[PDB]
């Protein structure tokens, strides 16, 4: 009644085992992965 | 800025720096900074409910049995906390090489985004069952016994089911005979260990199987198999649209069971080095429109 798959939206990134872990970033290795300081918009706790 | 006694944020960064790295590299925390994560962790665990409810837009992952790499691979492609909301549906430890890390990053990000971040119990997360399947001898290992023990009674703490926006019921295992109101999730009081048989065995351990009409007996020794009538009629007494769950290596990462009335999720590509799957995570936008994002192995 609410839930629908949307599977033309799936999205798949090809790796090797030895690749580094950043090279699946979809905009390269500048992409700052952690900001010690930046907030969540808002919760999704209820 | 402030450091906390936690050291959090030097946590996290060392964890994330092997990004730039040969996968398999070890990241080698203190056993005090360990200790933080699961004195914290748990905490906040006992604070929010057992049975969590959430709301989209929301990431939903299975299995990681300590594959790093691969738990890195899904964040930078899925996007790193707190860019998207992340709910983990249990079985970090075990098989892998480095559970160690993978349950560190999630327990850290659990501590650091709090209402944001979401582990739930895996059947792994079970001394009896990680004593034997890995995560004992990496700690004893890498750390010592006592530490493992601060483990479990973390694990001990994790909140078992989650339902988003009221539709999607997630576990990690799936139904049981006994789950007849979401209350008697609500009643069951943490810390505990996970039982041999009863509602939150079948929680963490049960499969679904289409050539079963009913409850079937568990190939794995515990628990029970459940056919399609099972979820359709669960689905009906609730009010619900799927079932979420993992606990099954699936080909494609993803896997339909009961005309998509209950999707399996596994996040481990190439799981232990035994199989050729991909990995996949559920995207759950604010409509409830659900999509794969997926790590397929090519080599
Ligand atoms: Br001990
Ligand atoms: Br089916
Ligand atoms: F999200
Ligand atoms: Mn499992
Ligand atoms: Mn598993």
């Amino acid at each position: 009644k609410k839930v629908t798959f949307g599977l033309n939206r799936n999205m798949t990134a090809e790796f090797k085992k030895t690749d580094k872990s950043i090279l699946v970033s979809p905009t390269g290795p500048s992409r700052v992965a952690f900001d010690p300081e930046q907030k969540p918009l808002h919760g999704v706790l209820k | 800025g402030h450091m906390g006694s936690l050291n959090l944020d030097s946590i996290i960064g060392r964890l994330l720096e092997v990004r730039g790295s040969r996968p398999g590299k070890n990241v080698q925390l203190t056993e005090n900074e360990i200790r933080g994560l699961c004195l914290k962790s748990r905490e906040i665990f006992l604070s929010q409910p057992i049975l969590l409810e959430l709301e989209a837009p929301l990431k939903i992952c299975g299995d990681i049995h300590g594959q790093y790499y691969d738990l890195l691979r899904l964040f930078e492609y899925g996007g790193f906390p707190p860019e998207s909301n992340y709910l983990f549906l249990g079985d970090y430890v075990d098989r892998g090489k480095q559970s160690l890390e993978t349950i560190c990053l999630l327990l850290a990000y659990k501590i650091k985004y709090p209402e944001n971040f979401f582990l739930l119990r895996g059947n792994h997360e079970c001394a009896s069952i990680n004593r034997i399947y890995g995560f004992y001898d990496e700690c004893k290992r890498r750390y010592n016994i006592k530490l493992w023990k601060t483990f479990t009674d973390c694990f001990n703490c994790l909140p078992i089911a989650a339902i988003v926006d009221e539709k999607i019921f997630c576990c990690h295992g799936g139904l049981s005979p006994d789950l007849q109101s979401m209350e008697q999730i609500r009643r069951i009081m943490r810390p505990t260990d996970v039982p041999d048989q009863g509602l939150l065995c079948d929680l963490l351990w049960s499969d679904p199987d289409k050539d079963v009409q009913g409850w079937g007996e568990n190939d794995r020794g515990v628990s029970f198999t459940f056919g399609a009538e099972v979820v359709a009629k669960f689905l009906h007494k609730h009010d619900l649209d799927l079932i979420c769950r993992a606990h099954q290596v699936v080909e494609d990462g993803y896997e339909f069971f009961a005309k998509r009335q209950l999707v399996t999720l596994f996040s481990a590509p190439n799981y232990c080095g035994e199989f050729d799957n991909a990995g996949a995570m559920m995207s759950v936008d604010e409509t409830l429109m659900c999509s794969f994002q997926i790590l397929k192995p090519a080599d």
